[PDB]
């Protein structure tokens, strides 16, 4: 019926299609509207921008592979053009980047009460996700820019999770997911990395036998991720 | 290995194509 | 290697590596409109591309026509539809850009001793007017069906004249060309019967990259008999 | 240099040897990098792309003249109709590159204090439905005049909201709108009243001036000639 | 009915009026390789079709050589690799073009002649000359050599053949003597050679001029106003 | 430049659009 109804229509369309960048359009203008997001419009923008943004950092991953490659050989001629590819798959990278900063900050994160604690941290842990995409193309004072911005988000996100989640909450476990990633994968800072993912599974393990099975498999998967880069990261 | 990163996309690979493929 | 044909090859084979089959189909589109010849590896390019970006729509396609066999909301319906042909006329234009490309360039482009160019591009051409005719309709779609069978045809005699029934790309032009007879046409029969003369004349003659098409014939006949 | 570099750079060269399509390409992935067009960019892209579909434009119009006096042999006739297909399916692909551009960049992107940029890529937009509408009949025909005027229409409100009555993107508009009620919609009275309306509103309020003054004669040509 | 030979000539005319030239000599190779000959009119519409596409390639690649001269001279080495680039595409192009036209004409236009059919080969040997001369226009050094004798070396057989068997006021002559002094003058830079032929010329028709019927008088002076145009030019620059 | 070189009339037509 209605035009919201028509976008999230058109958002479930592009991603069964997965047409991402479609999805992502159309969850955008839903948030455009400056009316609050469900619970499953929010997982509707996020599997959107994931996509969309996990896409092109996969290909700059894989170009900037190539750059570094490219210039140790010294082909000089080469290397202007693998530069140029890697610097257009980046300002993309940055655009998508910026345009969900720019959703979270003038309308999602913008118009939470402070009681809605689930949308604040899911929307805060979603800026330092996106911010820790930008840091992973940066160098210099421009990725210590983003780096603190990822930081602060993260720290809030975690701060009021702690205060009204349970641990096995699966957005709180996501965040202390990406959290100790954010400080193993950009801060290479092992040590604090792993005392924050230690921390996550053994708080979230204590109390999981009190979920229902459907819950129980959305908390077990991320706490399997956890204890998967404890052991990864303390192999070094 | 790994932030948090499965739809019937996971059916995908098993699909039959009946033409060429490169 | 500072010329726009360099550029743009290797502008390609970096779309490649980073899956970015857009930019690839670009390049390559824009190196065939420098009018010169394709060697075997840029025509591999601009296959690989051209199928990829097509091969996107059709499986969006796919999913979405089905979608919209589920109806019984008049405007929910209709949204549907709307973003049905929305993909639609982004694959007849990706279709259609390739059709120009083998029309205006490349078969044109083919020396009459190119046998191995001109079977390739010919299959080439009855490929994407099959991917047009599996969503034409109407008077549309008697003509797409037509001119397929048409490219497939001149391309299947010119490749039984200069081919060994062992050559893969003959091998590849027979299945797709019995894939176009079983799913466009409706003719099993006829699709098998073609199927199966080529799986025979080539075992009969039996480098193992011919093999692995032999079994696509087999298993494509197997399963539709 | 980066990609937009390298392709700014090749429709400025374009345009000096008079390679609209080359220049048009170019351009059209400058667009495509999702970036906003300066004035500069902005008169590239649409120079580049008013000489391609004019090229189109003036070739359809001759073999389309030469298919009105064919009827007079059947096998003569289906040759020249099957050329003029032709001639006009490359018009259309032109107008439908433009269209998608002005609809997945350029018109999407403008900000809502940019109304120069939206009064002047919507204005295309109405140019471009035109040029549809020129080669169109029967259902698609209604399809495109109803884009062509919405466009138009919706850039003739922002630019009455912000725009002065010289401004010569503001008459440039009126006379494009015009014409379309005249050539499309077959509209005279329509047609000169809104030519007759902005010439008068500019004259009311009359460097600049050579500027806006160049296209109010145009209007008054117009109405000169429709009266 | 219209056959099938008709049908590309039909092509190429209504190309023509639609100022659509890739078309227009895209239909006339084609007649081209029926291999069989071209009349006098189909002959004209290959000229035309190719002299426009061929033309627009010169004006481009002029106007592109020139930018790239003075971006060379300003030392700017980033923009320069830019130009360059854009010089040899249309570079490229013209050459195709060229090479075209020229194997229309050797393995077609040219090899069917026979010896008694000296307007045939005079044209096409002139022709020969003419695209020979667009490759000199664009070559330097042993590449340029190459084009520039064979350019000369059409136009010197054309030229032989006009001389025993055509008019002087016949206006394939003086289109052949016109195009092969400009050949002298631009190519060789050889004023003196240059102004020498095309005042042979010019003198040539002009006595037998009076003798001509309106319609043939106005095709010969149009050419012989350029011959005497250049002449005045060469002597002064 | 100095070589062989009725639609021509082309540059007395009037667009009715603006150029």
């Amino acid at each position: 019926m209605g035009d919201r109804e028509q976008l999230l229509q058109r958002a479930r369309l592009a991603e069964q299609a997965e047409r991402y960048d479609d999805m992502a359009s159309a969850m955008k203008a839903v948030t455009e509207l400056n009316e609050p997001l469900s619970n499953e419009d929010r997982n509707l923008l996020s599997v959107a921008y994931k996509n969309v943004v996990g896409a092109r950092r996969s290909s700059w991953r894989v170009i900037s592979s190539i750059e570094q490659k490219t210039m140790a050989d010294g082909n000089e001629k080469k290397l202007e053009k693998v530069k140029a590819y890697r610097e257009k798959i980046e300002k993309e990278l940055e655009t998508v980047c910026n345009d969900v900063l720019a959703l979270l900050d003038k309308f999602l994160i913008k118009n939470c009460n402070d009681f809605q604690y689930e949308s604040k941290v899911f929307y805060l842990k979603m800026k330092g996700d996106y911010y820790r995409y930008l840091a992973e193309v940066a160098s210099g004072e421009k990725k210590n820019s983003v780096v603190e911005a990822s930081e602060a988000a993260y720290k809030e996100a975690f701060e009021i999770s702690k205060e009204h989640m349970q641990p096995t909450h699966p957005i709180r476990l996501g965040l202390a997911l990406n959290f100790s990633v954010f400080y193993y994968e950009i801060q290479n800072a092992p040590e604090q990395a792993c005392l924050l993912a230690k921390q996550a599974f053994d708080d979230a393990i204590a109390e999981l036998d009190t979920l229902n099975e459907d819950s129980y498999k959305d908390s077990t998967l991320i706490m399997q991720l956890l204890r998967d880069n404890l052991t990864l990261w303390t192999s070094d | 290995r790994g932030s948090f990163r499965a739809l019937s996309q996971k059916m995908s690979p098993f699909k039959r194509q009946l033409s060429l493929r490169i």
